[PDB]
RNA sequence: UGGAGGACCGUAAACGGUAUUGAUCUGCAAAUCAUUCGUGUGACCUGCGUCUCGUAGUGAAAUGCUAAUCUAACCCGGCA
RNA sequence: GUGAGACUCCCUGCCGCCGAAGGGGCCAGGUUUCCUCGGCAAUGUUCGUCAGCCGAGGGUUAGUCGGUCCUAAGACGUACCGUAAUUCGAGUACGCCGAAAGGGAAACAGGUUAAUAUUCCUGUACCAUUUAGCGUUUAGUCUGACGUCUCAGGGCAAGCCGAGCGGCGUCGUCGCGCCGUCUAAGCAGCGAACCCCGUGGAGAGCCGUAAUGGCGAGAAGCGGGCGAAUCUGUAAUGGCACAAGUCGGCUUCACCCCGGGACCCGUGAAAAGGACAGCUAAAUGUCCGUACCGAGAACUGACACAGGUGCCCCUAGCUGAAAAGGCUAAGGCGUGUCGGAGUAAUUCAGUUAAGGGAAUUCGGCAAAUUAGCUCCGUAACUUCGGGAUAAGGAGUGCCUGCUGUGUAGACAGCAGGUCGCAGUGACCAGGGGGCUCUAACUGUCUAAUACCAACAUAGGAGAUUGCAAACCCGUAAGGGCUAG
């Protein structure tokens, strides 16, 4: 239970919501052009350089 | 650039050669007193001064103001100590040494007058006035020099309280190791011979031994003025 | 919630039954030094609790007058006596007490 | 500037109308004595405490319990929850 | 009155609690340094045996509170001794 | 204790924080000064001709 | 009686790292494991904070240590 | 059972693991891993319907818990001055920051969710400021505020015993074993030690302590004041199978209160804040954190890594000196995440081994021996401290009945009977001695091939310097040593 800031948490939730799949329909849109992004990421790895 | 000396290290202010500033009790100096003045202080407390390993008294002068003094041999909680040309030379007083017969004992002795006491100030040691003249005065050193000292320099009467504090041997490197702790000086403290030569003069060779005579010129630059320096003599005497 | 299995106590408790008797708890059962079982301090406190409360209570009733009760108290701070029996034998041989 | 952004319509933020409570979704800039103010001026009925909270989506949430009896159900009802 | 002082005990002294450490000559320098000082000291404004160190040359009488400044192991030493006995015979003679 | 792996479990602080400033992760913690902008030492961007090679 | 000591024994508390020249040696591990050992009220061990650094620092001194790098670290530049 | 599919997912039972850590709490760190549902291409050292994986949705509520406030070592800013100059530099002055383990205003029990709960709800409290009224300084003191070692007294969480009551287990015989028999803050009351005040007058000496001690410079004795932990009541209706719910006793660490002593060439922080004059009412108490892991799978070491961070702080019964080891609770697990089969050599790690007993080997390396406690007894040499557990001998279980010390817990001892190859029966647990070299000793060291005779050390000696010093840093301004 490390203590965050305001800011400092901010930050981690925009990490935690960039950290989603591409939605189905942009894949849909883009006809499998667009099927990742590069902010994909899991919480047990090379940490966030973040807070 | 073989490396810097453990002087050069000192010098250069690092933290292992800092004084632990903080844990001391006072800067000693006789209280500020104006021309033709005086103050009268009481006695309040005897305290270990841990820059010292000596007493200090605490002292409540006239004028509001509490002080730290060095501490003589005798003082005692509830003494009244007087300060000025015209105090009674007594022992604990702070007079000048202009007024203090010759064979008497003083301590905290100004270099130059109003100086806050310079000279005589560890545990045990004093100074003997030797001869008095028109605008000199003599004393004798805790060292055995003869020092001509302003007669207006002041000084505390008596001798420096916690004598004989060495008598004791240490014994032991723990104990010393704790005197260590709340001074400036690193302890412990390896031999030049031991080290490599790099880190010294005296450093390096298949066997221990500095190479080269210890007794170095007074013209030696800093990273060279090592062993003995600039040596009257060496030996035990003959 | 199934029924906590505890430790029983039972057989300890027969075997606690034996040692206050002072059974079961001979040289062959002891692994502790002769001081962790029973510390010396602890054997001279109580000793010399007992023995001046003796002195004590002796001197409120009249059967001891200041000056030996004084010399008894040093004398039990010294260690001449074992208990209060050694104590009270002491007192009956010398005839210290102020019988009336 | 209206620190109060819409209601906060899940199970567990339903489940305080039932105890005259109710939970917003606020700007995260705002604090308890605007959410208050915003509150009172946009329903109009007296705010008894704010009790607040920042979301790991980056929200602040806002729990409004109310003076007056039924006050949450007929903002909810305004609103068009209920 | 004392320990159980026996046939060979009367040398180690205070300097007992040191073991077979540091040499003869130190732990004897000590042991002295410990007989001197644990000695009983007089007190000059009540006069009698209760002066005893609080402190690095901090001495104290358990009678009066009377509380100065002396040696590091001895409440008054020969210099300042002589000191006083200067400033006294000075005194008497005027 | 080896060098090695066994010293870097030790490894739950730092010594660079997010800057303000420029968002690098460079903010020295004791010196209080980024490393990669300056942000604390100067109100200018830190910038060198070392970080780029001699244009020629 | 008392309760001193860089006192003793001793913990798979903690710290250290003797010997097996054992296991392992594309390892559990870029130095670990087992057994066996040293210290364990003190020059003790340790958390967090803080300071001292490149011809400089730090070192109870081995050229040891200063981020798996040390008889002058690392990054970029001089440099193709 | 589920499922298309089951060693591997779920339930019950049996059999196991850890049980002073593999359980409990939480820092840093992680950052959603938490919860629910739906999945199984990859990840998981096998499989998988499972999952810290994949997808979707949800989850963190504070005047009282922390941060926030204070200051510490020590930074940073501005100014001054230096510098060719600066974002560079020491000092000074003024500021300002610097502790989620220092200081510190105040809240508890119960319930509620799938996931939050001293935060939400119920009940019962408390603190701070502002305002209004009612009254006002004692002012500058005290407190905050302190080391190491050791010990007494009092209390208490945990623990244990007996009785009643209520359940469960066992029930071949017996009547035992286990669980429960509860209860917060707040409020009110009492007050041990210390200290102080009034009497008293004590020596061919008296009074005390565990110990040190105290006393005509006023002991004992007698009155008073001040003053704890805790305990008692109230809160007492809350939760409990609306099952009982009532009592006693013992002990008490590793926690609280209180007092004493010893040690220091070592002296053991500061500041905010608080108390000393406040009572009544109303209003206000913003901001940030809060999920979950905290590690043999949530951190770090590229990993679901036998390391490290953290064994950091806690821990029930028996044995036992014990938190050792063993066997068991509670709690956590059968995931230190491949299974089957049972048949060669070889190999890692163990058990045993005739007769011999170091003949092995560079070398007793490795292994074996001894081992607890009590009593007897203990050499050369020695710095008189030690050597020392030297060496070398004897005893030890169980049962029956007792004795002594002690307020007690307990501890020590005796007599008789008795079984085995063996009684510290397992567990745990020195092998010993003699003569040399070397370093006095405890200590330090080549992180990752050298734990040594090397380094250090106390001791001994020499050298410089009287302080605007010696020595040393800086280009300077100015510094270290030096609050000397
Ligand atoms: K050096
Ligand atoms: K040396
Ligand atoms: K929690
Ligand atoms: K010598
Ligand atoms: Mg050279
Ligand atoms: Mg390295
Ligand atoms: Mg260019
Ligand atoms: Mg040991
Ligand atoms: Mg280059
Ligand atoms: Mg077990
Ligand atoms: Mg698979
Ligand atoms: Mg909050
Ligand atoms: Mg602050
Ligand atoms: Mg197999
Ligand atoms: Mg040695
Ligand atoms: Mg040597
Ligand atoms: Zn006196
Ligand atoms: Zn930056």
């Amino acid at each position: 239970m490390s203590h965050n800031m305001k800011g400092q948490k901010k930050r981690l939730a925009k990490a935690h919501k960039q950290n989603t799949r591409v939605p189905v329909w942009v894949i849909v849109k883009t006809n499998r052009k667009v099927v990742s992004h590069p902010r994909r990421r899991h919480w047990r790895r090379r940490s966030l350089d973040v807070k | 650039m073989g490396k810097r000396l453990i002087s050069q290290n000192r010098g250069r202010g690092t933290p292992t050669y800092r004084a632990p500033s903080h844990k001391y009790k006072a800067d000693l100096r006789h209280p500020r007193v104006d021309e033709n003045s005086s103050l009268r202080g009481e006695v309040v407390g005897i305290e270990h001064d841990p820059a010292r390993s000596a007493p200090i008294a605490k002292v409540a002068f006239e004028n509001g103001e509490e002080l730290f003094l060095l501490a003589s041999e005798g003082i005692a909680v509830g003494n009244i100590i007087e300060c000025g040309d015209d105090a009674e030379v007594k022992p604990g007083n702070i007079v000048p040494i202009g007024n203090v017969p010759e064979g008497f004992f003083i301590c905290n002795v100004e270099s130059k007058p109003n100086d806050g006491g310079k000279f005589v100030r560890s545990s045990g040691v004093y100074a003997t006035v030797v001869t008095h003249e028109a605008t000199r005065t003599a004393v004798s050193m805790p060292s055995g020099n003869i020092k001509w000292l302003n007669p207006k320099c002041r000084a505390v009467v008596g001798i420096v309280a916690g004598s004989g504090r060495v008598d004791r041997p240490w014994l032991k490197a723990g104990k010393k190791y704790h005197k260590m702790k709340t001074r400036a000086a690193k302890y412990p403290r390896v031999s030049a011979v031991a080290m490599n030569p790099r880190d010294h003069p005296f450093g390096g060779g298949a066997w221990k031994h500095p190479g080269k005579p210890t007794t170095v010129s007074r013209n030696a630059p800093p990273g060279r003025k090592v062993g003995l320096i600039a040596a009257r003599r060496t030996g035990m005497k003959r | 919630a199934k029924p906590v299995k505890g430790v029983s106590r039972g057989r300890a408790r027969a075997l606690a039954a034996k040692r206050k008797y002072g059974h079961c708890k001979g040289h062959g059962s002891r692994k502790g030094k002769k001081g962790a079982r029973t510390p010396k301090k602890e054997q001279w406190i109580k000793k010399i609790r007992a023995l001046r409360r003796r002195l004590k209570e002796l001197r409120a009733d009249g059967a001891l007058d200041k000056s030996v009760y004084c010399r008894l108290y040093r004398k039990a701070k010294g260690g001449e006596y074992r208990s209060v029996s050694h104590l009270n034998s002491h007192l009956e041989s010398e005839k210290l007490l102020k019988k009336e | 500037m209206s620190s109060i952004n819409y209601p906060f319509v899940t199970e567990k933020a339903m489940m305080l109308l039932d105890e005259n409570k109710l939970q917003f979704i606020v700007d995260t800039r705002s604090n308890k004595k605007q959410i208050l103010e915003d509150v009172e001026k946009m329903y109009g009925f007296k705010v008894k405490s704010v009790r607040t909270m920042t979301t790991m989506k980056g929200m602040k949430k806002a729990v409004l319990a109310f003076e007056e009896p039924e006050a949450a159900h007929e903002i909810a009802t305004r609103i068009g929850l209920m | 009155m004392a320990k159980k002082f026996t046939k060979k005990g009367r040398i180690s002294r205070s300097a007992g609690r040191f073991g077979p450490r540091y040499g003869r000559k130190d732990r004897k320098l000590v042991a002295d340094l410990e007989e001197r000082m644990r000695a009983p000291h007089v007190c000059t404004k009540c006069a009698r045996p209760t002066v005893e160190r609080i402190g690095t040359g901090i001495w104290k009488c358990s009678k009066c509170g009377h509380t100065f400044a002396g040696g590091t192991y001895i409440p008054y030493t020969s210099v300042g001794q002589t000191l006083l006995r200067t400033m006294k015979n000075i005194a008497e003679a005027k | 204790m080896s060098k090695g792996t066994s010293s870097m479990g030790k490894r739950q602080k730092r010594t660079h924080a997010k800057c303000r400033r420029c968002g690098s992760v460079s903010f020295n913690v004791h010196t209080k000064q980024c490393t990669s902008c300056g942000f604390g030492k100067t109100s200018r961007m830190r910038t060198y001709k070392w970080q780029a090679k001699c244009k020629y």
